[PDB]
């Protein structure tokens, strides 16, 4: 049901907020993932 | 000779596209860190309404990557 689509984007999100390292069975999540932490990582680097 | 984008040139293309209130976040998301309810607090939403925004954002950039 659509109410766990929500769900399981704030879990991704939390993930990522909280640098953890997630591995997604689509490639292109996987890259998606990465792509974000890296620009989570320089846009906190002063 | 060009130069390979890096992650904020790209990401920044990107977040060009999204309308400016599921840019802003997705920012306070993931590089700040806040939760769901922080960032509607943040931004004068309710935690309802950045659930919603925030998954629009995800799925908006997910299309974007395809084209290219």
């Amino acid at each position: 049901p659509p109410l766990d689509e929500l769900a399981r984007t704030d879990l991704l999100l939390d993930a990522l907020a909280e640098r953890e390292e997630v591995d997604f069975a689509d490639p292109r999540d996987d890259a998606l993932a990465a792509l974000l932490g890296q620009w989570r990582d320089d846009l906190r680097w002063p | 000779m060009a130069i390979e984008a890096d992650s904020v040139t790209r990401m920044n293309e990107l977040l060009e596209i999204l309308p400016a209130k599921q840019r802003e976040i997705l920012i306070l998301r993931v590089v700040v860190g806040l939760s769901a309810e922080e960032t509607a607090a943040a931004v004068g939403s309710t935690t309802g309404a950045v659930r919603v925004a925030q998954h629009r954002a995800l799925q908006r950039l997910k299309d974007e990557i395809v084209a290219a």
